[PDB]
RNA sequence: GGUGAAAAGAACCCCGGGAGGGGAGUGAAAUAGAGCCUGAAACCGUGGGCUUACAAGCAGUCACGGCCCCGCAAGGGGUUGU
RNA sequence: CAGUGGAGGCCCGAACCGGUGGGGGAUGCAAACCCCUCGGAUGAGCUGGGGCUAGGAGUGAAAAGCUAACCGAGCCCGGAGA
RNA sequence: GUGCAAGAGCACUCAGGCGCGCGGGAGAACCCUCGCCAAGGAACUCUGCAAGUUGGCCCCGUAACUUCGGGAGAAGGGGUGC
RNA sequence: ACCGGAGCGCUGUCUCGGCGAGGGACCCGGUGAAAUUGAACUGGCCGUGAAGAUGCGGCCUACCCGUGGCAGGACGAAAAGA
RNA sequence: GGGGAGGUUUGGCACCUCGAUGUCGGCUCGUCGCAUCCUGGGGCUGAAGAAGGUCCCAAGGGUUGGGCUGUUCGCCCAUUAAAGCGGCACGCGAGCUGGGUUCAGAACGUCGUGAGACAGUUCGGUCUCUAUCCGCCACGGGCGCAGGAGGCUUGAGGGGGGCUCUUCCUAGUACGAGAGGACCGGAAGGGACGCACCUCUGGUUUCCCAGCUGUCCCUCCAGGGGCAUAAGCUGGGUAGCCAUGUGCGGAAGGGAUAACCGCUGAAAGCAUCUAAGCGGGAAGCCCGCCCCAAGAUGAGGCCUCCCACGGCGUCAAGCCGGUAAGGACCCGGGAAGACUACCCGGUGGAUGGGCCGGGGGUGUAAGCGCCGCGAGGCGUUGAGCCGACCGGUCCCAAUCGUCCGAGGUCU
């Protein structure tokens, strides 16, 4: 009866691994919702992202989003009912793990100090239609 | 509710490396050591710890050897004789234990380290 | 009128219905009956609980390994559930599907002396204006000459910590049968390592 | 010579009490492992020793 | 966490645009609101060709926190500042125009006339 | 301010780093051992006798009782459970 | 008007002389100290050295302040065992 | 000596010179001194006491009033590295 | 650096506090004091009495000694009432 | 117009304290009264209903936050279920404050020729670290428990705890011209409070990682080094600790009752809650929940584990040197902790240091190639380093051993 990880993690049911790599550069597009007096409703949450609070299990992150006015600052949890979430443009050179600086001071050095990954652009398009040769064989 | 994450203590940061570091370096200096208890406890621990990471060669390891120690000599005489002899001893190659009396003149538990090869 | 053992896993948040849920789970491991009480012979009406079975050597001397039925001991001895009489057997969870509130008892952390501010809370003083002095002082106590003296369980600068503490109703929120665990909502006193014993609640009639 | 100030002279026997839990305690022993010396419990006795053979230098 | 003296903006065409807060309206020592609560009003400045004039104490619907309040669906979620709108004492929006985004909190307190209105509901 | 009639004021050995003791030896006396005549009172303490861990008190007094020691007996002493 | 020159119980500010506000200190480091902040900082400025004025007397950009750690009249000494 | 507009200022440090005449552990409250803090910003309080932000230098830029000297660093922003 | 009122920025002054650091406080070895002290075998309650009780009555409570810690009282010590 | 109650007002007396009883307000901790501010039970009504009015009963819980004044008080502000009154050396200075007050300075008015003065006023004004006894919060040691040792325990007797609001529905019906707007029961959400924990929220984390200037040092360069606090500055931060966070508690229900309302029923052919007889009926009362707890000297009960003089006491109680179950010392540490105690591990051992994996943090390093004279950039790469969390490991520290321990009153 050790190893007590072990059984936290075995009670970890939900196996959420069907989100795509998303880092302290950017996110984009997409959640979920629920509004309507009984469930039903999907909400599009894009933005630059924020924070990467990490457990695992529970880990989650908050999202920098700007609107109209100003802007909000959305925490998402990794695991449930966030169902596709799906990002777009990615983006990066994250210099920092820690996007907090931004919160403060930022409008068009928010672009100035956020940069971007071809790299991972990159290997995108390698694992695009390179699962078009998982169509075939191996 | 504290001490819940613990660490052999007084002193200050300052005073704790220094006390570690040279603790060491007059360790590996001479081999066999006699101090207190308490120090010695955790300073094994730190050297030990030093002496791993002397197990291999390599630039990286070296110089963080000499963040701790100072002496390229004694990272020679380090990486010459004593951590190439451990390198099928790995874990654990202190050994301090206790003494008699106390350290007269204040009442305080001695203890002493060895090479352990 | 139920009730079984265990021992404090996670605390986690499970995202059952489509609500979060801080999730104590406690092993509440297999624990067998043994030696019985009765109110003919002892007064009462309660059942001897050892935890996990961990004993060789270092046991010795009377088990109830003797009792009638053996199993040597746990690790950690056994309790006496009141109220409480199976039907011969050893128990584990099972007993207890979801939707049935229990209250948990468990021994608590302690924060060996407590200061009266982080005890019975209370303020100190000022940040500065008046002294330094004070500052985190119990306040004063009693008035003058009359009363004369100190109350006899009055909110003092003590001991907090090491208690036994037992907490009042809380969903069950599943029972993990296959091995040994039973998660509810999360509350639970005592380490993320400590002994933690369930038992079934009181509210309606 | 402030504040706190003992009121009356404490008895001798009551000095006798708060004494009466002092007591100058006793250590314990045990002797040494091949030879003949008294060091105290887990400890490397200076001219006798462990299993292993370290010091031994009293002259 | 809007308590007791704290300044705020409010996103309406009602012309008022900075008001201080007095009592919390809930519990009789409350003293803390989030969204959907609502603040007795204090307006310390405002838009002049109109009206809601500089010093009105005014009932507020809060829809704004910077110290994000939970949520059942396991997130959270916040703004860059703490606001509110104008409500008369009948408990309505004085303004016919709010301003940005607020919080379908709002809607575990039903004001839709706020929520039909708002730009980008969360 | 007082060792002793007298310096005879302690050679030798012993423990001991010395400090100071412990046999010897000095004298009537070392209970005269060196700021030592005669050392009282508080004052700290070594051992022995009596009693004390369900009790509320100016600390004693009256009586009963037990425990310990002289007394031929019968009586006396010290202590303290009520 | 432009340069020049470089006036001042001028300004900011070390040394140095002050001693505001909070804090510590309170049988103290200490019979006034220390810690953070402080006002002046070429002047009616600060100071070394040698000299002078004193007890109803001095000195005083003045408080009854200072005159040797207690000054509405020092200090010791005597009358004086008021 | 280097560095900072300059400087007997400040940081590090030359030469020189100490580690402060109890130390060893533990790592409780309350204390001393010190740092950081959500959302709120004087709601604290006799009082913004206290601390805080502001801070160097260059440039841009400055009101009522006035004895024309001042007010002025008024106030409000920009820059600063290599 | 003098005494009111206001505003702006800023902030653990506050809501209302939470954590951390060191130097104490705590244990071990060496050194080791003060004012105070009628004697102490020193409990609450309700009464009493030179009107404010451990001590006197009445009742109730209380196994014998400490250590860390808290200041109601012992008309607490200090100052032969300013 | 009368008679009382209480001892918080203004006061009469001058008994304790002048070899000293720190006189106002604020703070923190409270508590006791009930003549009740709110909540709960209700009678009377000029009580239709809603709301109110007064009087009974009843402390269990609660009794907010700002402006102005040193202020108690009091007016206002927004709220409130409500913002009670009173005592306790006008509660509380060997707990804080030191705003008020009456020290020495100075002033305005003011009286006084005056020195000075004023139940006038303005400005400034040193509040002492060591708790000895009772007391009070917690932690042990001594003995006890009329065999010995380990684990499990009954609850004698305590301590906490108790609150309250809002809409929805019954139903726009009952009441009522209307306006208004219900009782009876049920559904749901809130505030303050207590309780335990860290998953999410968020703060802390004193060396876990990254960045940065001056400077001196190795060793020239990259690379690192210490001072810049008791981390030199910033950007981050796991465990642990934490409220802002999280989950719960009050309850439901049982028993006699308070005020009050009912039945039968004489005394008294009638009537009457009463005299014997019943029933209903409070947030109150005893509970039921939470916790301490057999030093409950009354020292309880349950379960197992243990050998009979061993050599003295010859009778009647014991004495003594070693054993049996056990227990101890020391050790290894600890979500346990001032110390002590408490717990677990002690080579048959995963307790701790180290090593390896997970998780976490920081966020692509030292070096090497390439372009740029270069600052650096590009690759090397989600790399390096790794504090606590999770485990695997005898690698090294828990060796060896010592000591205590029933030898089983009596009727």
């Amino acid at each position: 009866m050790n190893r007590g990880a072990l059984i936290k993690l075995v009670e970890s049911r939900y196996v959420r691994t069907d989100l795509p790599e998303f880092r302290p550069g950017d996110t984009v597009r997409v959640s979920y919702k629920v509004k309507e007096g009984n469930r039903t409703r999907i909400q599009d949450f894009e933005g630059i992202v924020i924070r990467i609070r990490r457990n695992g299990f529970n880990t989650t992150f908050t999202v920098r989003k700007v609107s109209y006015g100003v802007g909000v600052e959305r925490i998402f949890p990794l695991h449930s009912p966030l169902i596709q979430k799906i990002d777009i443009v990615q983006r990066g050179r994250a210099r920092r793990a820690k996007l907090y600086f931004i919160r403060n001071l930022s409008d068009r050095e928010i672009r100035r100090k956020l940069r971007a990954d071809r790299k991972r652009i990159d290997q995108d398009r390698a694992a695009e239609r390179a699962a078009k040769e998982e169509a075939q064989k191996a | 509710r504290h001490l819940k994450s613990g660490r052999k203590l007084n002193r200050h940061s300052s005073h704790r490396l220094a006390l570690y570091r040279n603790q060491a370096k007059s360790l590996l200096t001479h081999g066999r050591i006699t101090t207190t208890v308490p120090k010695a406890k955790e300073l094994r621990g730190f050297v030990d710890h030093l002496i791993h990471l002397a197990k291999r060669g390599d630039l990286h390891a070296r110089r963080l050897v000499l963040r701790d120690l100072q002496d390229v000599k004694l990272v020679r005489k380090l990486f010459d004789e004593i951590a190439p002899r451990y390198r099928d001893r790995q874990g654990g190659y202190t050994r301090v234990l206790k003494l008699a009396e106390r350290r007269r003149g204040d009442g305080a538990p001695l203890a002493l380290v060895e090479l352990v090869e | 009128m139920k009730g079984i053992l265990g021992v404090k896993v996670g605390m986690t948040r499970i995202f059952r219905d489509d609500r979060a849920v801080p999730v104590t789970v406690i092993l509440a491991g297999p624990c067998p009956v043994v030696q019985r009480r009765t109110p003919e012979k002892d007064g009462y009406t309660a059942v001897q609980l050892g935890f996990l079975p961990q004993n060789p050597k270092r046991v010795n001397r009377p088990l109830k390994g003797h009792f009638a039925k053996a199993g040597v001991e746990p690790v950690r001895i056994l309790r006496e559930i009141r109220d409480f009489n199976p039907e011969g057997d050893t128990v584990t969870v099972e007993i207890f599907k979801p939707g049935e509130r229990v209250d948990v008892t468990g021994t608590s952390k302690g924060r060996g002396f407590a200061g009266v501010m982080k005890r019975w809370n209370f303020a100190g003083g000022p940040d500065s204006h008046g002294a330094h002095k004070i500052h985190r002082h119990p306040g004063s106590i009693g008035n003058r000459k009359t009363p004369g003296r100190v109350y006899k369980g009055k909110k003092m600068a003590g001991h907090y910590g090491a208690e036994r503490v037992t907490v009042m109703n809380l969903e069950v929120v599943d029972v993990i049968p296959e091995e040994n665990l039973l998660l509810v909502k999360g509350a639970v006193p005592g380490p993320n390592g400590g002994l933690v014993i369930v038992r079934e609640t009181k509210k309606a009639a | 010579a402030k504040h706190p100030v003992p009121k009356k002279k404490t008895s001798k026997a009551r000095r006798d009490a708060r004494r009466s839990h002092h007591a100058l305690t006793p250590p314990t022993l045990v002797p040494c492992p091949e030879c003949k010396a008294m060091k105290p419990p887990h400890t490397v006795c200076p001219e006798c020793g462990y299993y292993a053979g370290r010091k031994v230098l009293e002259v | 966490m809007i308590q007791p003296q704290t300044y705020l903006e409010v996103a309406d065409n009602t012309g008022a645009r900075k008001i201080m807060c007095i009592r919390v309206l809930k519990g009789s020592n409350a003293k803390y609101a989030t969204v959907g609560d609502v603040i007795v009003a204090s307006v310390k400045e405002a838009i002049p060709r109109g009206a809601v004039k500089e010093g009105d104490v005014v009932k507020a619907v809060v829809v704004r926190t910077k110290k994000e309040i939970k949520r059942p669906d396991g997130s959270a979620i916040r703004f860059d500042d703490n606001a509110a709108v104008i409500i008369n004492n009948q408990l309505e929006p004085r303004g016919t125009r709010v301003f940005g985004p607020v919080a379908r909190e709002l809607r575990e307190k039903g004001f839709m006339k706020i929520v039909s209105l708002a730009p980008e509901v969360l």
